[PDB]
């Protein structure tokens, strides 16, 4: 987190390279996030 | 935001206002994501007493249409159906562009 | 039959009609037009493909949602047959290449394969088998694509005494080889024919015809164990034929005669490439080779299907090669050629 | 204050009644009943051959200067001898007010065109004869607007089917788009949905 | 927990099973079928039995707002448990 | 085609390339609309408006609720009213963003498109804040609203139309006085007074051909009776006239906001009557009535009593209408919609006498077509 | 007395009106095989036409013969404008519908069809 | 300006397949009370319904398919003439069942306590 | 005297009360063709005959204006035109006439 | 009140005639105009790096459907059919009957997300708040027959995001 960004940017995630079985050391998809931590990057709170 | 004082002044003369009174993106400057609890009013309706639904009943109050004239059944002046209507008023914030 | 499989509805894309097919070799000619009238018919479809998934994708609005499954399989891998032909009733077998490639040859796709599908079948417990071979199917013929024909005949009618033999003559159409091969040697200068065409009969057949014909054959009850030759209603000489495909498209025709050596020779320099091949010694070989008459096998006919003549479709397939000059031309314009009867 | 029931305008009733009865005064001929809604909604509702003289009147008159069309639709009413229900919405910028004219049809009997009075009624009136089947007699180019080419039936009657009798798909066999009898995936299911007690007793219908 | 048919495939909570004579099991080979583990029968029969001192009791599910509409139980069938049928919840006199 | 705005077939008879003779060809987005209103009930019909003009949700929301709430006889609370009021504001500002950003791609410049895209991303965001969705709400209901409004929209709605006149001037900057622009949309597609009035054109039309007449000026709805703003003249009823109206207007919106943003009022936010709107989530799960209610109003409907009812508004694109008619029970018998681009696309024939195809593009872009409305 | 007619009166000019339609229909045949590239023969065309006329030869209602050669002007002129395409051209022949059998035991062989 | 006794048929127009407009035999009635409710309200205008056709069920999701394009068409008609009327018009075939109004019954709650009748009863 | 009226195609009349005094004596001229007892005669000869008065009476354009309360005078003009024409269509129609058929027994009952 | 938009006429002064003969001979509009766009180029974008990086929402985003459960484990769905009688798209299918230990459950429970219309009646409609529209939106699909959603397929994932859908409940529900 940034809070000198502008919204919209102030929150960022870096994925894993290995979740699960997949190696996604460059596929990275936008659900890989748990529920709990979308909810924080998408902003619909406040509180990590 | 972030940039260069070269840069500000640059951008500010090319566009001729000054762009960091009012810019386009949101610093901080939007309400929390988080908010306190809210208490919504109950309405004019949730009193105790001398609330019959009989005294408030929007659609038991309508009506059939009034027959003006059905063919089954001095001088009158001619009627139209509603007063001409009244010539605009310029404006006086902005009269013209 | 299982309450699953019991016929409902009048026959529509939404309808069910009991059956439950596995289609071998089904990203073809002859498999896309099968599949499409299963898909029509509303039955359940199983297409096992070997090669891109892209490939399979014009099969897919062919059937309603869940009727049309992909699976994954291998020539030879009596698994992965097994597991595409578990839960059908009626298996089809369309398998076949024109050429050789380095790891399939002619022996493999006519012969072991579909020995294989038949004798999985039989352990799977299929009802229906329906395997297609060719109608000059000779044990001892010229060409080793029609004796790896025959012997792969032989293996499953053995393996699979309950089977459907269908014995196509010639498939025409949009996607065909037939035509848009003897269409295409417009860019060789002339056409070279083998004693001018004068030898060889052929009375092709058409392809919605034999996709109903393979169709009705699931359909029909009596039809378990049997041999059926399809073919046209005229036979052309291969002369009048290729005069005849030139003249609906257009294009100036200079039949020349070519010795069957310098034929063969020609075959086989244009069998080396790696893709596709334009033609083989055997595709010369089955070209120059007449159709054969099988009087006492049953036809479209006895089927319940009347064939369909070349005059009719032939402008189907045949436009295309048109130019900009006679592209709306009409079908009646080009008379029906002479036939041999 | 009953903020729950909206307000009534005794004084726009008035004036609205006192012109009903001036238009009906001034064409007896055609004018057949004027009503007023409770909501103030002047209705006129005349023979279907006074479409024109009507609204010419409505257009053209001092007192009446009605000279923007708001709409141009129908209703099919299917026990009704005469099902299709022509209806003209019009409005007055002088006075600004509105007015309703409502006449009677069926299949077969044609309708006078009002492209003559309104220019917008070329497209309405296409409209509605590509919806329910209301011919119009004296039209610059008749034929359908919003159904596909060579479609069979008219969708908008009551006694059309809400799917359909085809649907489309691509037939690979024929290499273009097909067209074949409806066959849903899962059936529309009705709802019954009216309550066996009558809800409004200012409706009633007399049991005669 | 999830039990096991006799083809092998796994069995949702509502009996759910294809036969093995049943031709739809082909679109589960080189897939899965879709099942969830949790059981609410077995969860709620693994709940206990709350013991109220009262011939009738409310429930609501469990906070406030954000549960079920509120529904009074009467416990004077002393037999058997009175079960609150919107979230399944027992109640019942003490004996003792 | 690109320019096409989708779906359109039009059957342009070109003499090199003048035009001479425009048979739009609609119907390509025609679904049945009307037929599924007939078949579904009250509540169930709401998103069928929401989703005609997709362009202006809130605005077809309004009127249909108006037409509802008149054929019913009761009333919305004032704080409904005056969310109502700002929504179709914001609404009316998102429709004329697009309206001017389309028309100026169509021309040819895009930097416009983007900024005021950007904008519109903002203004998607306040949608989604609100109801939930970004653009089609479903918020607007028969009866009021359906919630009320989160403890900070009020304020970021203050910030962005406070940094929203800015980017009315850059957009201006870019356009208004260009001269390749002003011979692109100048004495293009004249329309006179009598001739528009006669095809049924409203709102922007009507007001560049020189109509003094505006719905909300008019047959005031809601509480626009309590807010001032004046209505954009034109002059000369052609491109330029009608972009600067509409460049005007979006102005005056933003007037309009600023009012709304200022006089909001406390209170409820739908009416309490709840046999016309449900109750309440703790009402329902504690009061039996309330529940009944609530069961009732989700699986039956309302019922409205008999009557035929025609309700217009100003909506950003001309006047919106719909005609709707009950026979007294939870469904409605009939449900005419009256789209401002229709009678505008009817008229594109007699705009387009003389000129070329690009001043076909400039004439479609100027009278603002939405073909979901346009075909229903 | 005093029912409107739509068209031409009586019978005779309604027939009269058919036949003007069936001669414009008729002389169209060609021109929409050569532009829209159909398969089909002009002789097909032509039969197709006459079957699309001969399936409304029990009108005796001069009314509905004037609506139904209204409703076959309007088709005809879609054609002679390309607004239609080889689709509908194509679906006006019933290219792939599977034949439905109308004999009894066939019928119930098939399924619950009356 | 012709004669009105020719019978009306307007099959040809409304564009019905011929299947649908033969094999189509609708059904005139007032419907039923709902016996699980004592309102009459739905026992007023008459109905026109059509024959029920097939159901199966879906391959998949095992939903309830059909192939009638008319299964859910029911038309409200004000009376028996109109429904016949609109029926003949349009050319299916008909079948009416005329209106089953309940006759009068006399009440009387003195006969609960009846000196020497039957109709007394043993609670209340 | 004014450079334009503010709507397209409605051009300035040099003109004003030559022009409606000629319209307006021909629609009374036309008028005198229907019959007496016609309810549409009277009226539209009583809004005339009050128009024709207040033009007659007033040289001033913009009191005019003001007094006829119909808008600029090439609007009243344009009313006055489509009045006359308005008029000629009904002497050719003649709605004074009794009605021409009632409509069928319950053709307007609704609901229904 | 109404104004002109454009009914200015010009000046005819020497100064302005000159100025405006410079202006057409000397581009200095497009000049501007040049000089606005310099200005945007020189300014900060503003593109977010998805998805790396995540728009905003709210508490109300109505997106992939769930059902819900008690503390205790046991369904919230009691097969009321309120959902299925007010979805106005009829994407919902639901089939009941009495369970072994007669609660009043569901057998079947279907929802086409391919005929859905994402319109939150369901929710709204369910007394029990058993249906919900969950927070995720990012369930696209490679074949049609995977947006058939089922009981199993719903439960599935109600429990994935039951903690975010539980958040966004007490977050929004002091406004329902
Ligand atoms: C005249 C000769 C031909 C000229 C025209 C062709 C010139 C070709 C020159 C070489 C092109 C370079 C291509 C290699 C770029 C790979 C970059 C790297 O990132 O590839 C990744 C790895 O991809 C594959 O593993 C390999 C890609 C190709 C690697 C080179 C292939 C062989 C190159 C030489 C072939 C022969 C060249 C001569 C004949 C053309 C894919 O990343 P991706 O997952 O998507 O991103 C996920 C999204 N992110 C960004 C958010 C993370
Ligand atoms: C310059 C012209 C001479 C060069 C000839 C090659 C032209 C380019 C090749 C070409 O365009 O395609 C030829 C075409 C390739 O097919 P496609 O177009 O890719 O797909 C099928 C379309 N229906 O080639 C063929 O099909 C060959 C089929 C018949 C070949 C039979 C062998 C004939 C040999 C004659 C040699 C005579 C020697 C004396
Ligand atoms: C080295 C490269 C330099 C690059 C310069 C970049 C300039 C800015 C780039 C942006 C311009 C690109 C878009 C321009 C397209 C439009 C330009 C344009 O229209 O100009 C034409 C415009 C006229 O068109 P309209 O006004 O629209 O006519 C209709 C009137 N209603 O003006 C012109 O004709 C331009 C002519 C050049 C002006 C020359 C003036 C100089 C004359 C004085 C020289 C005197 C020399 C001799 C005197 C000696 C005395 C001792
Ligand atoms: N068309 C003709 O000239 C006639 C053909 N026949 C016979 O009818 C059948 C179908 O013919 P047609 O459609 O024209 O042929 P195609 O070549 O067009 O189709 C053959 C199919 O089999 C598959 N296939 C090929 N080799 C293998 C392999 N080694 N393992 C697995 N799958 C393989 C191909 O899939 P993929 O693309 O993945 O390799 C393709 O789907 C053949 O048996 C043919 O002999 C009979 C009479 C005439
Ligand atoms: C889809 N809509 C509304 C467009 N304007 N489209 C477009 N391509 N310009
Ligand atoms: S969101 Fe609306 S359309 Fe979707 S399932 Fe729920 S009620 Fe139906
Ligand atoms: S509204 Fe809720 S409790 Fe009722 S059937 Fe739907 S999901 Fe179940
Ligand atoms: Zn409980």
């Amino acid at each position: 987190e940034d809070n000198k960004q502008f919204f919209g940017r102030h929150r960022w995630v870096i994925y894993t390279t290995e979740m699960n079985g997949r190696d996604t050391f460059w596929d990275v998809d936008g659900s890989m996030v748990p529920p709990e931590w979308h909810r924080w990057l998408h902003c619909m709170t406040d509180d990590p | 935001a972030s940039a260069t004082r070269v840069i500000q002044l640059l951008r500010n003369w090319a566009s001729g206002r000054d762009l960091q009174a009012k810019l386009q993106l949101r610093y901080q400057e939007i309400s929390k994501r988080t908010q306190p609890p809210p208490k919504l009013p109950v309405g004019p309706s949730h009193k105790l007493s001398n609330n019959y639904y009989c005294t408030r009943d929007g659609r038991r109050e309508a009506m059939p249409p009034s027959i003006v004239m059905s063919s089954q059944k001095t001088e009158k002046k001619a009627v139209t159906p509603a007063p001409p209507i009244k010539r605009w008023e310029l404006s006086k914030d902005q009269p013209y562009l | 039959l299982h309450h699953a499989l019991i016929p409902h509805g009048k026959g529509g894309r939404s309808s069910v009609s009991g059956i439950v097919a596995t289609v071998f070799g089904a990203t073809g000619f002859l498999g896309r037009y099968v599949v499409n009238h299963l898909g029509r018919m509303g039955s359940q479809v199983i297409v096992p493909y070997r090669c891109e998934p892209y490939d399979t994708m014009h099969l897919r609005p062919m059937g309603d949602l869940g009727q049309i499954i992909f699976m994954e399989w291998n020539g030879k891998d009596k698994d992965s047959i097994r597991k595409v032909v578990e839960h059908s009733n009626v298996v089809i077998n369309l398998v076949g290449r024109e050429w050789e490639t380095k790891n399939f040859d002619f022996e493999d796709v006519f012969v072991k394969i579909p020995h294989a599908i038949a004798q999985v079948s039989k352990e799977a417990g299929v009802e229906k088998l329906i395997h297609i071979s060719h109608l000059n199917a000779d044990i001892k013929s010229p060409s080793r694509y029609l004796r790896s024909k025959a012997v792969g005949e032989k293996e499953v009618r053995a393996a699979f005494p309950e089977a459907t033999i269908i014995k196509p003559s010639d498939i025409f159409g949009r996607e065909d080889r037939f035509l848009n091969y003897f269409a295409s040697m417009r860019w060789f200068g002339g056409v070279p024919l083998i004693s001018l065409g004068k030898e060889t009969v052929k009375q092709p057949v058409y392809i919605v015809d034999v996709s109903k014909g393979i169709i009705n054959a699931i359909k029909d009850p009596d039809a378990k164990g049997k041999t059926f030759a399809f073919v046209g209603p005229n036979r052309y000489l291969l002369f009048d034929l290729v005069q005849y495909i030139f003249a609906v498209a257009y294009r100036p025709f200079l039949p020349y005669p070519l010795p069957h050596f310098a034929y063969r020779w020609v075959g086989r320099l244009f069998e080396v490439s790696p893709f596709e091949p334009w033609t083989t010694r055997d595709k010369v070989e089955r070209v120059h080779m007449s159709d054969m008459t099988l009087p006492h096998l049953p036809g479209l006919e006895d089927l319940g299907i009347q064939a369909t003549p070349l005059e009719l479709k032939a402008i189907e397939v045949l436009r295309r090669h048109r130019t900009y000059r006679w592209l709306t031309s009409e079908m009646e314009d080009v008379k029906p050629a002479k036939t041999v009867n | 204050t009953r903020p729950t029931i909206r307000p009534r305008n005794d004084v726009v009733h008035k004036q609205l009644s006192a012109f009903g009865q001036y238009v009906a005064e001034i064409l007896p001929k055609y004018v057949q009943q004027v009503q007023v809604s409770c909501f103030n909604e002047l209705e006129i509702f005349i023979h279907p051959d006074g479409v024109i003289p009507v609204l010419t009147f409505l257009r053209d008159h001092t007192n009446a200067q009605f000279k923007s069309l708001a709409d141009l639709t129908a209703v099919d009413v299917p026990t009704r001898q005469n099902r299709f229900e022509i209806v003209y919405n019009l409005l007055s910028l002088r006075f600004n007010s509105r007015i309703r004219v409502k006449t009677y049809t069926d299949e077969l009997t044609p309708i006078e065109s009002s492209v003559t009075v309104y220019k917008a009624a070329n497209w309405y009136e296409r409209e509605i004869w590509d919806m329910f089947g209301v011919f119009f007699a004296n039209h610059p180019d008749l034929r359908r607007i919003l159904t596909d080419y060579g479609f069979e039936g008219h969708p908008f009657r009551k006694d059309f089917p809400l799917s359909g009798y085809v649907e489309l798909r691509y037939d690979d066999e024929v290499k273009r788009v097909v067209a074949e009898p409806v066959e849903l995936a899962q059936e529309f299911r009705k709802f019954d949905l009216n309550s066996p007690w009558e809800a409004f007793p200012a409706y009633r219908q007399p049991p005669e | 927990g999830v039990r096991t048919s006799p083809t092998g495939e796994k069995v949702t909570h509502t009996g759910q099973a294809y036969d093995d004579g049943d031709y739809r099991r082909v679109r589960f080979s080189d897939r899965q079928k879709e099942v969830n583990e949790n059981f609410a029968i077995d969860l709620i029969a693994e709940q206990p039995v709350s013991e109220v001192g009262s011939r009738v009791i409310s429930c609501d599910g469990g906070g406030g707002a954000l549960g079920h509409p509120r529904v009074y139980i009467n416990l004077d069938k002393e037999t058997k448990t009175g079960t609150c049928g919107y979230c399944g919840l027992q109640f019942r006199q003490p004996h003792h | 085609h690109p320019a096409a705005h989708g779906v359109l077939r039009l059957v342009m008879e070109l003499s090199g390339e003048m035009v001479r003779k425009c048979d739009p060809h609609i119907g390509l987005l025609h679904r049945g609309t009307e037929k599924l209103i007939e078949y579904k009930t009250y509540l169930q019909a709401l998103p069928y408006f929401d989703r005609l003009d997709y362009v202006s949700m809130m605005c077809n929301e309004q009127a249909y609720s108006l037409a509802v709430e008149k054929l019913l006889n009761i009333q919305p609370p004032p704080r409904a009213q005056w969310i109502r009021v700002l929504f179709g504001e914001i609404t009316r500002l998102l429709n004329h963003i697009m309206a001017v950003t389309t028309h100026a791609l169509d021309i040819g410049a895009m930097t416009p498109f983007f900024w005021m895209f950007e904008e519109r991303e903002k203004m998607f965001e306040f949608y989604e804040r609100v109801s939930g969705a970004r653009m089609h709400a479903a918020y607007i209901r028969p009866g009021g609203v359906h919630q009320d409004l989160p403890l900070g929209l009020l304020d970021d709605i203050y910030e962005f139309s406070k940094n929203f006149s800015f980017r009315i001037d850059e957009l201006e900057e870019m356009l208004t006085n260009n001269r390749i622009w002003r011979n692109r949309t100048v004495d293009i597609g004249v329309v006179t007074a009598e001739d528009a009035l006669n095809y049924g054109f409203s709102g922007v039309m009507l007001r560049g051909s020189g109509i003094q007449w505006d719905l909300r000026k008019t047959q005031p709805y809601d509480v626009y009776d309590q807010v001032e703003f004046d209505v954009p003249i034109g002059s000369r009823g052609d491109c330029y006239d009608r972009y600067l109206c509409r460049v005007e207007e979006m102005r005056q919106s933003l007037r309009i906001i600023s009012q709304c943003l200022n006089k909001m009022p406390p209170g409820e936010i739908k009416v309490d009557d709840a046999k016309v709107s449900p109750p309440k989530r703790a009402e329902m799960k504690t009061s039996m009535e309330s529940l009944i209610h609530h069961f009732k109003l989700y699986t039956e409907g309302y019922q409205v009593p008999p009557g035929a009812t025609y309700t217009a508004i100003e909506a950003p694109k001309g006047e919106f209408g719909v005609y709707l008619v009950s026979d007294g029970s939870s469904r409605p018998y009939r449900c005419k919609i009256k789209a401002p681009g229709f009678a505008h696309l009817a008229g594109l024939d007699k705009m387009s006498k003389g000129h070329m195809l690009a001043d076909v593009v400039a004439i479609i872009g100027t009278q603002d077509i939405v073909f979901g409305e346009v075909d229903r | 007395t005093s029912v409107k007619p739509i068209f031409s009166r009586d019978m005779n000019e309604a027939k009269r009106r058919v036949r003007e339609l069936y001669r414009a229909w008729y002389r169209e045949v060609p021109n929409t095989v050569h532009l829209f590239q159909l398969d089909i023969s002009v002789k097909q065309g032509r039969d197709k036409v006459r079957e699309m006329f001969m399936k409304n030869a029990h009108v005796t209602d001069p009314r509905v013969v004037d609506l139904l050669v209204i409703k076959g002007k309007m088709e005809l002129e879609e054609t002679i404008n390309v607004w239609k395409q080889r689709t509908h051209i194509m679906r006006f022949f019933h290219e792939t519908e599977a034949p439905r059998p109308t004999d009894f035991l066939s019928k119930f062989y098939v399924g619950h069809d009356p | 300006l012709i004669a009105v006794d020719e019978k009306l048929d307007i099959t040809t127009l409304t564009g019905v397949p011929e299947e649908h407009i033969k094999t189509r035999k609708v059904r005139i009635f007032v419907p039923a009370r709902n016996n699980m409710q004592s309102g009459v309200n739905n026992t007023k205008k008459w109905k026109m319904e059509f024959d029920t056709r097939e159901r199966w069920e879906n391959p998949l999701m095992g939903w309830s398919s059909t192939a009638d394009p008319l299964s859910n068409l029911v038309l409200t008609f004000s009376t028996k003439e109109d429904a016949v009327a609109f029926a003949e018009k349009n050319g299916w075939s008909f079948d009416v069942e005329e209106r089953k109004v309940p006759k009068p019954k006399s009440k009387s709650y003195g006969a609960n306590f009846s000196w020497n009748k039957r109709t007394r009863v043993s609670t209340k | 005297l004014k450079k334009t009226t503010g709507l397209v195609g409605l051009a300035v009349c040099e003109t004003p009360h030559e022009r409606l005094k000629i319209l307006y004596t021909k629609i009374l001229d036309v008028l005198g063709q229907i019959p007496k007892n016609a309810a549409y005669r009277k009226y539209t000869e009583q809004i005339t005959n009050e128009k024709l008065g207040m033009v007659k009476a007033e040289p001033d354009v913009k009191k005019l204006e003001e007094q006829l309360q119909g808008g600029q005078i090439e609007e009243v003009i344009l009313q006055a035109e489509n009045e006359l024409s308005l008029a000629r269509k009904m002497l050719r129609w003649k709605p004074w006439e009794p009605l021409v058929e009632e409509p069928p027994a319950n053709q307007w009952k609704w609901p229904i | 009140t109404y104004k002109f938009v454009n009914m200015r006429e010009p000046s005819m002064d020497m100064k302005s005639v000159t100025d405006r003969a410079a202006q057409t001979l000397l581009w200095t509009e497009l000049v501007r105009g040049l000089g606005m766009t310099l200005s945007y180029l020189f300014r900060e974008p503003a593109t977010i790096n998805y998805p790396f990086e995540k728009g905003p929402l709210s508490p109300r985003f109505r997106g992939e459907h769930a059902l819900r459960r008690y503390p205790s484990g046991e369904e919230r769905c009691i097969a009321c059919k309120l959902c299925e009688a007010v979805c106005p798209a009829q994407a919902i299918t639901i089939e009941a009957e009495p369970r072994a230990d007669g609660s009043r459950r569901t057998t079947r429970y279907d929802i086409d997300m391919t005929k859905c219309i994402y319109c939150g009646f369901c929710q709204e409609a369910c007394p029990v708040d058993a249906i919900v529209e969950g927070p995720n939106f990012e369930f696209s699909t490679e074949t049609h027959e995977e947006l058939l959603y089922n009981k199993e397929k719903l439960l599935n994932n109600g429990d994935k995001w039951e903690a975010e859908i539980a958040a966004n409940i007490q977050a929004d529900y002091l406004y329902r």
